[PDB]
């Protein structure tokens, strides 16, 4: 019997800062126990200061990104070159995903950018289009390895102030872009050690008011 | 849903229908009215798959009300039951059939006679002095076979119905949260508010 | 998941938890399970997250079109029936939905409709839906009165979700409270279950089984 | 056939003596001398290679036997009885210890296992 | 249906400077239903500590079995069993049920009384020994624990620093698992003192 | 939904400093029966592109006709059909990739794994993969089927990352490809000795080599191997 | 697998390819499928490699113990022992074995034991997945009382074709010659037999 | 898992990677896959890890007793025969796939054995999920009359191919060389090409960060005197 | 069978067990006592597969009574619960396992403490202040979590139990025909004949 | 079924057995499997008899309409029409067809269309259940540019062996010769070909 779905592995991570947002993902593409590519880009600049990744089944992932990029193009044609805000992009992607409710895009989608007040924004989608604005979200193979670490080190969960013994929580102080990138790199280094589908390379896209910047880092290739 | 009973006496038809609505683990409601007035002298109770029951009942209700307005005339209980049967007989060979069983209790103003019709989801129609759907008949028909008389008063019909419900409450595993009882006679349809 | 809604003297209380799971894996603790259909109508999320989100936003669009055409607020009866008729068209295809459509109008008063993906539409005073529904029902049934104050009703809804959050493995995170009045709903904050549990335990004397 | 001797061949006499054990000790008494001495940093065991014939190659007859890498054994008495006891002692060190704990048994416990085998030949049928 | 995830729960063990730490949650459930918040999963036989996750009936049975066996070991050997030796005993005992196994994820932690060397080990349900230098994880949130440990851990942590590391590894891993939590215990083990600490955590 | 009937095995390929190499054997299998021994599975498109295809041969022949039709169609009302508006490897791939994903979305796939090898207008090397699921990816070395498991490891020792490409000559690359084909012949039970090899170079253009054979094979050591354990004779 | 045994004037010769596959992967390209159960009683194995090795080992044990008590066994006796194991354990075995041997009294003999565990004495036998493709060729080209050189050519040509068409067959062609003169091993490489 | 065996001039070498996995998760990053059956008979295992360990120790135990009984150093063919008959009896349910190598008074030997009980002979062999990557290297570089140094190089290169190209394999290369008339040399972590880079941040917490409910001393000591 | 509840208060253990026995379609009995006295101060309630429940309970009862006679001594509730757990843990890997869940309510005369043990058919034992088997806990634990105090009197325990049963009778689909309630304290075991 | 087509110096000859089975019952022992789609374009059919008849009838219709408009079609054209039907309807067909024809420009040509609906131009082709047993024989004995008599002997001998080993094949050997001289039918009976 023909199985229209596959699993290309990969792991992605989006984090929203105070006036910036990052969307990171490993560059390894796999089927079963083989490596297809050590560098196959997975996070994409979609225009209008929006970055996107659709992780899981790469054929569906490429299709969705392609259709969203196309939606941005036609939004400009139809609405006098108006900038597609991140919230509007998020609602649009819901309809793209739910349009195939009964034959879904087998992906976990994350987009990142800035909201209309200039604050950092990350949106997270399930395969059939349910979505939420979030501060922090890992997706894909090693998502279960990364999220608990982010709960602890980004939101300071279960951390209290010394001397008070559980009475006073550790205050939620804002993180810089340099601080976030450190946590992203350590998240992926740790995931690479314990997950066989994670490795080769890490590509991070950073979004600010100035535009979209890229950073690349090597990961272990075993 | 679960238990729906019907009994045709001398001058009226009495329909009894359980109040419980259960969605798997929990009883979501204990005051549900499993019936629709199709016309002033015709009442239909119903039980079957969730959603389809009410959808079907209201669909029938709308069609009969449409007929009533168009012709300025109330269809006979026999005519209404035939219309309902055909809809279910059509439905059974559809892509997704209505999983609904009904009782139709009506008073024919032309013949001055009460009439009770039993129709299952296949479109199987029978006119009866008393009837039921599901497992209700298994517990109640032996009592009805014994006590029923065609010349019973409405009050005697209600008493025989109480005995049927008592037997159901004793031997049935499910708690159906009592019954709503409605009477259909020459003056129309009314609900017995203490049962 | 645990969602409840109940009618009372002061309108409707809606209370929900915040947890979403995929198997044993806790996907999110910050899920918004109350869908703000419009400033007067609320819906609850249970079953399929997308199915609830998508079709209850869609419902908001239909309600807006209704009041533009009819120059009048849509009834809770009519709003709930638009949704139930829609999901009934899709019956068999695999939609998963269990929701309470909640509103307060002039002609109806406070009204709650349980709408469900196999076509069920039930009007009622108290409804609970989700994996932790049975736990919340216990607290609701033993403490509910029509003549509850807005303050006490809000607490009852909060306490009932907490009960479910404790016992049900697939419920928790935080509690969202709403109070629906005739002039619209009023949000009554997000309440972390972790902090709420200890606070309630001390103040109420409940949960003596748990060491604090 | 079948072993129909399911009864003890060693029994208490009126005086409380277990005859067959006493007679086994007499056989040991006739055996060639062997000895053992314990030092602070080692133990030594020794015996005479009483060659039955000069044509016999006495190197092929091992009176001193390795049981484990850290345990050795010597005897006095009936050579064939010793040889089979060494086979059983080597095996029991594996089956009742090494295959369980992943290490060789301590001296006292291997001795205990060999002792048990010898006790059973004193009571079994 | 899957026996190893009916009851839920987790265990984690770590090594530090002249010390080991082993920790577990306190939940026992029947799938979605929480049943007990006092189900401890760490046991000890002398100075050797054993954590066990998985099917709760097997957890209890194996504890009783290893108490049985270590008590006989002690009577015969005239000394307490060591972590290295006990690890082999656990492996042997699990593999004897090769085709009808106990549905468990055991974790051994302790310090060798003669060498003073810290020791930890993990097993699959069938006896395969994972003898890691750094950390061992087990249970329904083992993915989460791997993620926490791999980032939070650093070698040669002092006892009171190791406590913070292992506690935060357990707590945040459990809070991302529906079937773990409802309390937690941490053992800090040194050559001749052991401290047991119950942690405050969210009760959902 | 169908099943493949007549099938072709591995297609292997790699980038080198001035272009790309691609290779595939000449066998059309019918299950375990080595039915057809003269099947060309590398199909050139113009003078800048070679499409290598594995899997179902009936679908390969269909794809071959689509590519032939593509060339005809591109020439229509196109004065620059042999110059600036000639078909690029990237155009040919994107077309095939569209078709493959559309067909899988109708639950009626072309049961193939495809590698498009070529050189673009600006001299850039093009090498990308697409299969029956519409899954696509690029890499310095690409291989299908058994080639993915056995050829890639060998080819990746020559070009392990992007920066190794300019350091790799055509002689070294072809040598690696030819060795990989020998290894596949040793170890793939659905392979043949006869194969085709194509080089697409930005300077020397398209070189298409037919009727190549696996040579320099080691078999002599087989004479010393006896029994399966204890047998001496 | 492609295996065969052929009787001729001076005795019998066994032939086999050397390919062992797991699916489409060649797990061993230099396998020895000609196995010795006694000095001048050999067999060709096809089917499960585990099963046919287990069976052959047991037969070798049986014939070794037979020889110690009763002297050299006949080829018929060896075939019978093979049959007993294959027939009685037919539910749990996947084994197709050709038994070939040389007596001085009986000279060259060939027995084939297919899946069911039946025995069939034949002038020559073919078996294995590759044998299907050479039923026509072997039937047309086999003669009785061929010379050694003719029989080697017959087996070489036959297995050449079996290898050519069967993907599960390949590698070298191994042969074992059984005569009064003794036991001779032969090997033929791809460059030799592919050009035939 | 990638395991190989390579024959050379005066002996045989085996090698293996050090990654053990449970699904897509790496259970142990430095696993020991080279198993000692006897002092000069070693084998590498693929498949179910408990089975490869258990079957090695059982046959290794029985080989030791046999060596003591016969006053002879154990032979590879004995280990092979005992392993295959044990595995055959269990009809593949004991999921042990082994490459068995060693030296004995008969000479140097190299065999493979599969879970159902079939064995093979060869000069170079590979097993596991990375066996195809490894065999590609072996088929490209193997020759007759390899030296000890050439064989170690070839074997480790074959494991590396598995490490880099097979997701089931990773971390380090273990080697064991068995030469005739010499002690077998076990080279644990012969190569280490996968050390983790330093992390960007230290995650050491401030003391008192975790909330505690209760503290108590655990009595690990026995019942005391007096 | 269906609902079995247990609550340990200050000085006693209270076990509540449903009276219904349903064989598929009909309720065959409405006065069934799903409990066995193992010893004078130890009571065990049970629910699970038909036949196996009573067979197991009586088997346990016989074994404890045998121990009592042999030693002239009553085993502690803890000791009895451990024996019962082992039997079920043995049973789960048998050819045909006992499909029986139990609650063991006992008063320890040595420690002067009530004790409640919950054991399922797998041999999963837990000591609790209150417990249940099946779906009973889903409806009742939220009420018990709220109202329970360790210093409750027996009368307060019965009142909290009534609230639990009322919630079960409201939201459960099945009619379990009320409960038999038994108290275990220092004076032994007694039945509350009006509940 | 055993079918084949062989090109030779003067053109092409098609060959076939005459057995049609339903399970083990021979439903027709004198079947004609050589079917005419045009004057000098014929085909051999294997697989579902219903499917291959339906396909052949449609092809004959297509080539008749082609001829009325464009004149005599090539053998390649006929093969293409067969392929179009077999490929596009692969999910609902079980058909293995060999197409053979004679042009004056192209002379004798043979095309085989297996299950998938692929096309393969060959010097000769074999198909049907019985073909498996003669891959070895046909490969060894086929030569290009044979005479008419040699080609008749080759096909007769080949199908003889296919019939001998395949239970699904049997009856008479039918042949159709396609040359410039015209169309000649040949038939060979069991008493003739069994003694070969
Ligand atoms: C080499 C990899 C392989 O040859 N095959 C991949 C399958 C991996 C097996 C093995 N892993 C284990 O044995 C793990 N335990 C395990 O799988 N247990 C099974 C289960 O489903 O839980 C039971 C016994 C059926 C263990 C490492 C936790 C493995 O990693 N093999 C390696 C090499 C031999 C170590
Ligand atoms: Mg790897
Ligand atoms: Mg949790
Ligand atoms: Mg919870
Ligand atoms: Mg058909
Ligand atoms: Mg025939």
């Amino acid at each position: 019997q023909f199985n229209p779905y596959g699993d290309n592995g990969g792991t992605i991570l989006g984090i929203a800062g105070e006036d910036f947002a990052v969307l990171a993902g490993d560059t390894r593409n796999i089927t079963d126990y083989s490596i297809n590519s050590r560098y196959e880009p997975k996070v994409f600049d979609c225009g209008d200061n929006i970055v996107m990744s659709a992780n899981g089944f790469a054929a569906d992932g490429d299709a969705l990104v392609k259709r969203f990029k196309n939606s941005v193009k036609w939004y400009h044609f139809d609405h006098n070159d108006k900038k597609l805000s991140i919230n509007s992009a998020a609602r649009n992607i819901q309809h793209l995903l739910y349009g195939k409710r009964f034959f879904p895009y087998y992906v976990h989608t994350i987009i990142a950018g800035l909201d209309e007040d200039g604050k950092g924004a990350v949106y997270s989608f399930d395969p059939v289009g349910s979505y939420e604005r979030e501060q922090c979200r890992a997706g894909g193979a090693a998502a279960s390895l990364i999220m608990p670490f982010l709960d602890n080190q980004v939101n300071f969960k279960n951390q209290y102030e010394p001397g008070t013994n559980g009475k006073v929580k550790k205050p939620l102080k804002y993180l810089s872009v340099e601080e976030v990138i450190k946590l992203v790199r350590d998240s992926f280094t740790s995931a690479t050690e314990r997950h066989i589908q994670v490795g080769d390379g890490l590509e991070i896209l950073i979004v600010t008011k100035d535009g979209v910047r890229k950073e690349f880092y090597e990961l272990k290739r075993d | 849903m679960d238990i729906i009973l019907g009994i045709r006496v001398q001058d009226s038809v009495i329909l009894a229908s359980s109040k419980a609505v259960t969605r798997g683990i929990s009883v979501l409601k204990d005051s549900d009215d499993k019936t629709r007035q199709l016309s002033p002298h015709t009442l239909m109770s119903f039980a079957g798959e969730a959603g389809d029951t009410v959808q079907f009942a209201e669909y029938i209700q709308a069609n009969i009300q449409l007929y009533s307005i168009r012709e300025d005339y109330e269809l006979s209980p026999q005519a209404v039951s035939s219309f309902v049967r055909q809809e279910l007989a059509k439905s059974i060979r559809s892509r997704r059939p209505y999983q609904v069983n009904v009782l139709i209790g009506g008073y024919d103003k032309k013949k001055n006679k009460p009439e009770l019709y039993q129709i299952d989801y296949l479109g199987t129609k029978v006119e009866l002095p008393y009837g039921a759907h599901g497992y209700s008949g298994f517990y109640t028909f032996s009592l009805l076979d014994h006590h029923y008389r065609p010349d019973m008063t409405t009050e005697e019909g209600l008493d025989l119905l109480k005995l049927c419900v008592q037997e159901l409450e004793k031997r049935m595993p499910m708690d159906f949260k009592g019954v709503i009882v409605k009477i259909v006679d020459k003056d129309g349809i009314r609900q017995v508010d203490d049962f | 998941a645990t969602t409840l809604a109940f009618r009372f003297q002061g309108g409707i209380i809606v209370a929900v938890d915040s947890r979403a799971t995929a198997g044993n894996w806790v996907a999110s603790q910050t899920v918004k399970k109350v869908i703000e259909i419009n400033p007067f109508l609320l819906g609850t999320m249970a079953g399929g997250a997308a199915d609830c989100q998508f079709w209850e936003t869609w419902l908001g669009s239909q309600c807006r079109l209704h009041e533009l055409r009819e120059k009048e607020r849509i009834s809770v009866a009519a709003a709930s029936k638009i949704l139930s008729n829609l999901v009934y068209q899709y019956k068999g295809a695999g939609l998963s939905m269990g929701t309470m459509i909640c509103g307060y109008t002039r002609k109806e008063g406070p009204t709650i409709y349980y709408v469900d993906s196999d076509g069920t539409r039930l009007k009622g005073d108290i409804f609970c839906v989700g994996s932790g529904q049975t736990f919340a029902y216990g607290v609701l049934d033993s403490n509910y009165k029509w003549d509850l104050s807005v303050e006490d009703a809000l607490y009852l809804g909060k306490r009932s979700i907490l009960a479910a959050a404790h016992r049900d493995a697939y419920s928790g995170g935080s509690v969202n409270l709403y109070h629906v009045t005739e002039d619209g709903w009023i949000y009554h904050g997000n309440h972390d279950v972790g902090e709420l549990f200890w606070k309630v335990k001390e103040e109420e004397g409940s949960f003596n089984n748990v060491i604090g | 056939m079948t072993d129909r001797y399911s009864f003890s061949l060693t029994t208490f006499s009126p005086s409380g003596k277990l005859g067959q054990i006493d007679y086994a000790l007499t056989a040991v008494k006739q055996g060639v001398t062997s000895l053992g001495i314990k030092a602070t940093n080692g133990v030594v065991i020794a015996t005479e290679k009483k060659s039955s014939s000069p044509l016999a190659m006495s190197e092929t007859l091992s009176k001193v036997s390795l049981l484990t890498p850290d345990i050795g054994a010597v005897y006095s008495g009936m050579g064939p009885d010793y040889r089979v006891l060494v086979d059983k002692s080597r095996k029991v060190a594996h089956t009742s210890y090494k295959r369980i704990y992943g290490e060789y048994p301590p001296t006292k416990l291997l001795v205990s296992e060999v002792a048990k085998i010898m006790q059973e030949a004193t009571q079994s049928g | 249906s899957d026996p190893s995830s009916i009851n839920g729960g987790i265990v984690v063990a770590m090594t530090g400077k002249d010390c080991v730490a082993i920790a577990c949650d306190l939940r026992l459930g029947s799938q979605s239903l929480g049943v007990s918040n006092k189900f401890e999963k760490i046991f000890h036989y002398g100075h050797v500590f054993l954590g066990i996750t998985g099917l709760a009936t097997d957890v209890t049975t194996l504890n009783e079995m290893f108490r049985y066996k270590t008590n006989l070991y002690k009577l015969k050997e005239e000394r307490a069993i060591e972590p290295e030796t006990f690890t082999q005993l656990v492996s042997s005992s699990l593999y004897e049920r090769r085709f009808g196994p106990y549905f468990v994820g055991p974790v051994v932690a302790g310090i060798n009384s003669k060498s003073g060397k810290p020791f930890i080990a993990g097993f699959d349900l069938i006896g395969c020994i994972d003898e890691a230098k750094d950390f061992i994880v087990s249970g329904t949130a083992s993915d989460q624990l791997f993620g926490m440990c791999e980032s939070l851990y650093e070698p040669n942590l002092e006892p009171e620093d190791l406590f913070e590391t292992i506690s935060q590894a357990l707590l945040n891993a459990a809070d991302r698992d529906a079937l773990s939590g409802w309390g937690a215990v941490v053992y800090i083990i040194k050559k001749d003192e052991v401290v047991k600490r119950y942690l405050k955590m969210r009760q959902d | 939904t169908q099943q493949p009937i007549v099938t072709g095995t591995s297609v292997i390929s790699m980038k080198y400093d001035n272009g790309v190499i691609i290779a595939a054997d000449n066998l059309g299998s019918y299950g375990s029966l080595l039915r057809f021994n003269g099947v060309e599975r590398l199909i050139p498109v113009g003078d800048n592109t070679v499409v290598g295809i594995s899997g179902d041969i009936s679908d390969m022949q269909h794809i071959e006709r689509l590519l032939k039709d593509l060339v005809t169609e591109n020439a229509y009302d196109n004065p620059l059909a042999d110059a600036e508006e000639a078909l690029e490897p990237s155009y040919i791939f994107e077309y095939l990739a569209t078709v493959m994903y559309q067909r899988r979305s109708k639950m009626n796939p072309l049961w193939n794994a495809i590698i498009v090898a070529g050189v673009q207008s600006n001299g850039d090397q093009f090498l990308r993969y697409v299969n029956l699921l519409g899954v696509t990816y690029s890499s310095p070395t690409l291989a299908t089927g058994f080639g993915a498991h056995m050829a890639n490891p060998l080819l990746r020792k020559v070009v392990d990352r992007e920066s190794d490409i300019p350091k790799t000559t055509v002689q070294v690359a072809e040598e690696a490809i030819v060795n990989a084909m020998r290894v596949l012949y040793y170890r793939d039970a659905r392979s043949s000795r006869n194969f085709s090899l194509a080089i697409i170079d930005k300077n020397t253009g398209l070189t298409f080599k037919k009727n190549l054979q696996v040579e320099n094979m080691k078999w002599d050591f087989a004479k010393d191997i006896k029994g399966y354990g204890t047998q001496k004779i | 697998t492609s295996i065969m045994a052929v009787t001729f004037k001076d005795g019998v010769i066994l032939g086999a390819d050397s390919r062992t596959t797991t699916g489409a992967y060649i797990a061993n390209r230099v396998t020895d499928k000609l196995t010795r159960v006694h000095d001048k009683i050999w067999c060709c194995r096809s089917g499960s490699a585990a099963d046919t090795q287990a069976i052959a080992d047991i037969v070798q044990y049986h014939l070794e113990l037979y020889t110690s008590q009763y002297g050299t066994p006949s080829t018929e006796t060896a075939a019978s022992v093979f049959k007993e194991l294959c027939y009685e354990n037919k539910d749990n075995l996947t084994a197709g074995i050709i038994v070939a041997g040389y007596d001085d009294k009986n000279k060259g003999e060939v027995y084939t034991i297919p899946l069911g565990g039946s025995v069939h004495k034949l002038p020559y036998a073919i078996a294995g997945s590759g044998s299907t493709f050479i039923y026509g060729y072997c039937d047309k080209n086999f003669r009785e009382n061929m010379s050694k050189e003719e029989t080697v050519d017959f087996i070489k040509h036959s297995l050449s074709q079996a290898i050519k068409w069967d993907g599960s067959s390949g590698g070298v062609i191994r042969m074992v010659v059984l005569t009064a003169a003794g036991v001779e091993r032969l090997i033929f490489y791809p460059d030799e037999y592919e050009q035939l | 898992t990638t395991i190989v065996g390579v024959k050379f001039n005066n002996g045989v070498v085996i090698a293996a990677d050090t990654r053990s996995t449970q699904g897509p998760i790496v259970a142990d990053k430095n696993c020991a896959k080279l198993h000692r059956i006897s002092p000069k008979i070693w084998c590498a295992g693929a498949g179910t890890a408990a089975d490869t360990e258990a079957v090695t120790q059982l046959i290794g135990s029985n080989i030791e007793l046999h060596s003591l009984y016969t006053s002879r150093e154990p032979r590879v063919v004995s280990a092979l025969q005992m392993l295959k008959q044990h595995l055959f009896k269990y009809q593949g349910h004991i999921g042990a796939y082994l490459i068995v190598a060693g030296v004995d008074p008969t000479g140097s030997h190299l065999f493979s054995i599969h879970a159902h009980g079939s064995t093979d002979v060869g000069y170079y062999l590979s097993l596991g999920s990375g066996s195809l990557a490894a065999m590609a290297v072996l088929e490209s570089h193997w020759k007759q009359d390899l030296t000890k140094e050439e064989a170690i190089k070839l074997a480790s290169d074959a494991i590396q191919a598995g490490i880099w190209n097979d997701l089931g394999s990773g971390s380090n290369v273990d080697v064991c060389v068995m030469e005739i008339g010499k002690d077998a040399e076990y080279l644990r972590n012969y190569l280490t090409p996968n050390v983790r880079e330093e992390k960007q941040k230290s995650y050491k917490f401030p003391r008192g960060t975790t909330a505690v409910l209760k503290e108590s001393i655990v009595n690990i000591c026995d019942i005391q005197e007096e």
